């Protein structure tokens, strides 16, 4: 429901 | 774009020898937030995916014996095998895992010295040895199929020209 | 147990397209980003695409931007790679891999790989003026060449089996 971008 | 230089490209090793591998990064791999090195080392046997070996430059992954040490910081990193064993013969890759685009070094390949197999395998049981003998068949088969596919490509234009008549 | 299975590889001509698949199991698929990483014949590793766990973020190197699209069906546990405008250079083993959204440690989980081959030397416009007999000679000649290369692979692995066989025989 709450996306997360990539850490790089 | 971050360039990783692995040196040397290849290494011929006898059993028990110490092994030193170099991975140099054009930019720092020191993460802004946690100040760990986002540098990951992989070990790749033929016909297999690369397998994660060390992460954060120096943390060994599960199952990895303490023969292996990752070391160095920022831009100059080292993988050290204190005492190389047959199961260690592979290609070693380092990866920038810190900033896009993700990039990989070209790999450092470990190869046994010609004629040295007996010493590498002297502690191997017949069970261990059969497993290593059976593992050769998928690698051979994968290499042969690259040939078939290469020659399918070479045939198509000739076939295309012949059908154009 | 975490498992990943690629599929969809094929041999195609330049300018064609193709869609790869990756089936995922053994973990909560919608909790992890995913990546595609390929290995070209010179055995170089080249990162090709990454997607966030929810699908709304995508990343690509410049070499496949505008040509490759990564996507995911989180209800089906499937990751996808659509490849357009294929070049010969895109020939590789393509690997599916989990993005370690929580460990931030690199790539721990890879699939077995699926082979994409984009053909080189495909234009035949210069071959059209050949006679059918000469095209046959050129076509037939690839057989002894291909058999000979296959036979060298066999010779190479005969050579690799031999020390292991010798150690087995010694008990």
């Amino acid at each position: 429901p709450y996306d997360v971008p990539d850490y790089a | 774009d971050i360039e990783l230089t692995q040196s040397p490209s290849s290494l011929t090793v006898t059993a028990g020898e110490k092994v030193t591998m170099s991975c140099k990064s054009s930019q720092s791999l020191l993460n802004s937030g946690n100040q760990k090195n986002y540098l990951t080392w992989y070990q790749q046997k033929p016909g297999q995916p690369p397998k994660l070996l060390i992460y954060w430059a120096s943390t060994r992954e599960s199952g990895v014996p303490d023969r292996f040490t990752g070391s160095g910081s920022g831009r100059d990193f080292t993988l050290t095998i204190s005492s190389v064993q047959a199961e260690d013969l592979a290609v070693y890759y380092c990866q920038n895992d810190n900033s896009h685009p993700l990039t990989f070094g070209a790999g450092t390949k470990l190869e046994l010295k010609a004629g040295s197999d007996y010493e590498f395998l002297k502690s191997w049981t017949v069970e261990d040895l059969q497993k290593r003998l059976l593992a050769l068949d998928p690698m051979m088969e994968q290499e042969i199929e690259e040939i078939r596919q290469k020659y399918q490509c070479k045939r198509q234009p000739i076939l295309d020209a012949i059908e154009a008549k | 147990e975490v498992k990943l299975v690629e599929s969809g590889g094929d041999l195609v001509k330049p300018g064609g397209s193709l869609k790869l698949s990756c089936a995922a199991s053994g973990f909560t698929f919608s909790s992890y980003g995913m990546s595609w990483v390929r290995q070209t014949p010179d055995k170089r590793l080249e990162w090709v695409a990454t997607i966030s766990r929810g699908g709304s973020y995508t990343y690509y190197p410049d070499s496949v931007k505008g040509r490759f699209t990564i996507s995911r069906d989180n209800a089906k546990n499937t990751l996808y790679l659509q490849m357009s405008s294929l070049k010969s250079e895109d020939t590789a083993m393509y690997y599916c891999a989990r993005r370690e959204t929580y460990d931030e440690k690199g790539f721990a989980y890879w699939g077995q790989g699926t082979t994409v081959t984009v053909c080189s030397g495909s234009d035949y416009e210069f071959l059209k003026s050949w006679t059918v007999e000469d095209l046959q000679k050129r076509l037939l000649a690839l057989d002894p060449m291909m058999e000979q290369e296959i036979e060298e692979i066999r010779q190479k692995y005969q050579s690799k089996r031999q020390p292991i066989l010798d150690a087995i025989e010694a008990k």
